[PDB]
């Protein structure tokens, strides 16, 4: 499953031995090289999986807002239940990850998206940091002058 | 039989003989099989809880109503009895001290099962070092071999329920019944939390 | 990768080890003061 | 014993007031609002509360004016050496206990010496825990807790 086709993120060259475009959204992308050990990237690999699968979602909190232009316990309970219940969900996931050539393109495209959402939920907050604005408007509201 | 954890996997010190056994020795205690053999009979004796566990908590909900008008389980220090409390704890003494080596050299050579002062009479006949069989059993039930882990499993959750009987009394200065109680005043909001 | 892990195992984890347990101390000693005794 | 209790010391209660005083003196050249200026009144307050605790707590208080401790093994100052006593040598054997079994899972195959200066390995496959029940060492001690090479 190896090529030198693989669209690079720096063309010409991008070549990392341990990157080759086997796993799905291989832009050829590590100079650190933060995972160069199989035991490095296997786990770094669900690591930013898992991320983008939770990123997404924190985009469906961006999705609500424009639907319009918290609890009934704050916290504690919410939390607990919360620690308690993803515990076991997470919890089992851990013990999986010691323990059709179509499948491939559905994962190279999740995780690009994927990609997407924490750079995207990322930017919104660093730029609602310091700063005291939403961003809700800011797509065609800053767009009237820089 | 089952595992605590689905990974990790259990020890071949917990081979499964064992009623109970579920792969669960993370540090490695019991490791060593003499190890074992000694924590099986402490696990036993310390779960056998349950006759207090349930001792602190029936009589205080059977004082829920008003049938029975006996002080609390941490008030019962005196006056409950007829003879004073540092006459009790002399004679519980004494008498639990002969009880508990006998029942001490069972563990290493079994043993005394059989009756002593007694001129001319019967014997405790049985086998295993945990459960003597005998007016121990004077239905005569099932030494089986399911129990045997339905025994334990009950023993454990009882300590952890006196773990947290004690526990929770600190904090929620009363009664675990009253707490029991409190909670249950539409609860969602009467957590721990709170303390 | 595994080189920088390695490097982090030196007796430099005794800097980190003590870091961490210098922090953990203070920490603990701001939270509660001018502690003579244990009573509780 | 000759010493009264810090609560009715006149001594210890002095103390706290000179104290406290001193401190007073120091606010009154930076004007209040000012930065030096909580960080004085924090102090004040400190000041005032562990004078405060020590009262509550017991602690005898010499006429001196300072509070002395006691470790016959007086129940009533138990809190004063012995249970912080019995939490240091918990702590002091869950280290060594930790340890020792980390030197033990080392020496058999490997460079022993490389797993002491570097080790990625980390409490090894899981050893720090160990300690939390290091108390069970005592039966560890029955078996094998010692080498038999020299001498008993
Ligand atoms: C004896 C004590 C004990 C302890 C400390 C645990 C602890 C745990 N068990 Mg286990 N279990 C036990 C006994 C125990 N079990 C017994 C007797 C059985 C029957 C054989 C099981 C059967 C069992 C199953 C099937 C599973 C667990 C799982 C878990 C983990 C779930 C973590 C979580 O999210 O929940 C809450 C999280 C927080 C509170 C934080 C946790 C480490 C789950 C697991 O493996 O997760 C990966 C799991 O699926 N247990
Ligand atoms: C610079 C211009 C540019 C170009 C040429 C592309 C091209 C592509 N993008 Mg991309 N994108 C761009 C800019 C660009 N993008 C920018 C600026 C962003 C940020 C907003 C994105 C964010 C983005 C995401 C999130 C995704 C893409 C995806 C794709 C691919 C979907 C088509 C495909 O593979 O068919 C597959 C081929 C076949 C099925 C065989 C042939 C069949 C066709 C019908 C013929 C395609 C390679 C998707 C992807 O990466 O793969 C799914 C995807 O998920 N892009
Ligand atoms: C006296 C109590 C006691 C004793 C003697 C044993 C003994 C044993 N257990 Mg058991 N167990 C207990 C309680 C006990 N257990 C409780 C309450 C639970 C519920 C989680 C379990 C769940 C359990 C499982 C799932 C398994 C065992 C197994 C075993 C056997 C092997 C492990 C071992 O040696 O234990 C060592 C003995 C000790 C460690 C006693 C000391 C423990 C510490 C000091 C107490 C901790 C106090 C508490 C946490 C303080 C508060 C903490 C704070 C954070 C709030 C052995 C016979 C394994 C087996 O195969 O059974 C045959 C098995 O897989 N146990
Ligand atoms: C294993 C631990 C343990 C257990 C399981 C118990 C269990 C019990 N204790 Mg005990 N206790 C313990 C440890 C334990 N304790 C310790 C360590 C101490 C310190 C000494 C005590 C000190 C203590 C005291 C001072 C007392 C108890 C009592 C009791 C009993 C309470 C209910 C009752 O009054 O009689 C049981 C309830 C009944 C038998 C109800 C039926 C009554 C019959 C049918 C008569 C019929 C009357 C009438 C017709 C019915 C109609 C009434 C209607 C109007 C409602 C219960 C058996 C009380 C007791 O001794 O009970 C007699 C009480 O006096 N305990
Ligand atoms: C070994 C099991 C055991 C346990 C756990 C206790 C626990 C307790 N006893 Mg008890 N006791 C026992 C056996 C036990 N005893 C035996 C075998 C005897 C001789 C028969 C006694 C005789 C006795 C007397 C005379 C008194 C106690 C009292 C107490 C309470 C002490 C203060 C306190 O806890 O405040 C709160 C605990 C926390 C905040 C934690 C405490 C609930 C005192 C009491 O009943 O309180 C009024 C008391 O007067 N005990
Ligand atoms: C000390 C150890 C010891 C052992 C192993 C036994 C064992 C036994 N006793 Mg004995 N008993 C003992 C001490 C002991 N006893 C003492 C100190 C007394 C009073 C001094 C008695 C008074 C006694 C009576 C009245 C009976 C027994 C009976 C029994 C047998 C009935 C089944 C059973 O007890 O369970 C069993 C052989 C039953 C038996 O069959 O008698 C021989 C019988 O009912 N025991
Ligand atoms: C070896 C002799 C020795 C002893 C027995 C002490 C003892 C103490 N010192 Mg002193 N100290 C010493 C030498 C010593 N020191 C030396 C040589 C210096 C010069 C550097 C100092 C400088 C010094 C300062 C500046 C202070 C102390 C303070 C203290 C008290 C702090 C208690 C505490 O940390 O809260 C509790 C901490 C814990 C309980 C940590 C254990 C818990 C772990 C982390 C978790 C366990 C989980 C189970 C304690 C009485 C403080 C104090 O206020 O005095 C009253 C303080 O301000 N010491
Ligand atoms: C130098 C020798 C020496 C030794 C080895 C001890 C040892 C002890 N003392 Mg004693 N003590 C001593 C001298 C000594 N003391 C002197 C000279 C006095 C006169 C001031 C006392 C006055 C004293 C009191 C008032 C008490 C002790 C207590 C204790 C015990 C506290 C530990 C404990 O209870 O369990 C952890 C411990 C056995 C306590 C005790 O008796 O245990 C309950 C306690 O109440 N001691
Ligand atoms: C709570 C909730 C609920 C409801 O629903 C709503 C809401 C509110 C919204 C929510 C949620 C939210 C969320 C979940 C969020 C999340 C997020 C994330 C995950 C992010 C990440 C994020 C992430 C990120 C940024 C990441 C990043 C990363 C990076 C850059 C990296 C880089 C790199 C690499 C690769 C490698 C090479 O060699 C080097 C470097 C250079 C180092
Ligand atoms: C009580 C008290 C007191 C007293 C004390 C005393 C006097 C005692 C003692 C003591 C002694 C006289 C002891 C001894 C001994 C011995 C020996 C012989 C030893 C040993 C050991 C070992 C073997 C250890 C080991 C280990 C461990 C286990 C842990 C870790 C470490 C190791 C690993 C090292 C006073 C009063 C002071 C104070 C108060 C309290
Ligand atoms: O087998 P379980 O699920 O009843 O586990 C026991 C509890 O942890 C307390 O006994």
């Amino acid at each position: 499953v190896a090529e030198p086709d693989r669209p690079l993120w720096f063309p010409g060259s991008t070549p990392p031995p341990w990157l080759d475009g086997s796993l799905p959204g291989d832009f050829g992308f590590d100079p650190l090289g933060l995972g160069s050990d199989p035991e490095s990237l296997r786990w770094n690999v669900q690591a930013e999986l898992v991320h983008s699968r939770w990123a997404m979602l924190g985009a469906a909190g961006i999705f609500i807002p424009e639907f319009l232009t918290e609890y009934f316990t704050d916290t504690t309970t919410l939390f607990i239940v919360e620690l308690v219940f993803i515990g076991w969900a997470e919890g089992r996931r851990w013990a999986d990850i010691l323990n059709p050539q179509k499948l491939k393109e559905l994962r190279t495209k999740e995780i690009k998206n994927g990609r997407l959402a924490m750079l995207a939920v990322m930017g919104a907050w660093f730029q609602h940091i310091y700063t005291g604005t939403g961003p809700i408007d800011n797509l065609f509201a800053h767009l009237a002058d820089p | 039989k089952g595992e605590w954890l689905p990974g990790l996997a259990s020890p071949g010190y917990l081979t499964g003989s064992l009623p109970g056994d579920n792969g669960f020795d993370p540090l490695g205690l019991a490791e060593d099989p003499e190890n074992l053999r000694w924590f099986v009979q402490a696990e036993l004796v310390n779960g056998r809880a349950m006759l207090g566990v349930a001792g602190m908590l029936l009589p205080e909900v059977f004082t829920s109503i008003g049938i029975i008008n006996v002080p609390k389980w941490y008030d019962a220090g005196k006056e409950e009895y007829f003879a004073s409390s540092s006459t009790l704890f002399v004679i519980e003494f004494i008498l639990f001290h002969y009880v508990e080596i006998r029942r001490w050299q069972d563990i290493k050579n079994p043993g005394s099962v059989n009756q002593d002062p007694i001129f001319k009479q019967y014997s405790l006949p049985a086998g295993e070092v945990g459960y003597p069989g005998g007016i121990f059993n004077p239905l005569n039930f099932a030494p089986t071999l399911e129990a045997k882990e339905k025994e334990i499993a009950n023993g454990r959750l009882a300590m952890l329920a006196f773990l947290g009987f004690i526990i929770q009394h600190n904090v929620t200065g009363k009664g675990p019944f009253d707490n029991l109680l409190q909670h249950i005043s539409d609860p969602w909001h009467n957590t721990i939390v709170q303390t | 990768r595994d080189l920088k892990t390695y490097l982090s195992v030196a007796p430099v984890a005794s800097t980190l080890w003590f870091a961490a347990l210098a922090g953990l101390l203070i920490e603990i000693n701001r939270l509660f003061p001018d502690a003579l005794t244990f009573p509780f | 014993s000759g010493l009264t209790p810090c609560k009715e010391s006149k001594q210890f209660a002095k103390r706290e007031k000179q104290s406290i005083k001193k401190l007073e003196s120091s606010l009154k050249i930076y004007a209040a609002d000012s930065a030096p200026a909580l960080a004085i009144n924090a102090t004040i307050e400190k000041t005032k509360r562990r004078f405060d605790n020590y009262a509550k707590q017991g602690l005898l208080c010499g006429a001196d004016g300072l509070p002395h401790l006691i470790v016959s093994g007086d129940q009533r100052h138990w809190g004063e050496f012995i249970t912080p006593g019995i939490l240091f040598l918990y702590i002091a054997g869950w280290i060594g206990w930790v340890g020792r079994s980390y030197l033990i899972a080392i020496r058999d195959e490997k460079k022993p010496t490389q797993k002491e200066i570097i080790i990625d390995v980390p409490l090894a496959s899981r050893l720090v825990f160990r300690g939390f029940s290091w108390p069970i060492a005592a039966y560890r001690e029955l078996l094998n807790g010692e080498l038999v090479a020299k001498d008993v």
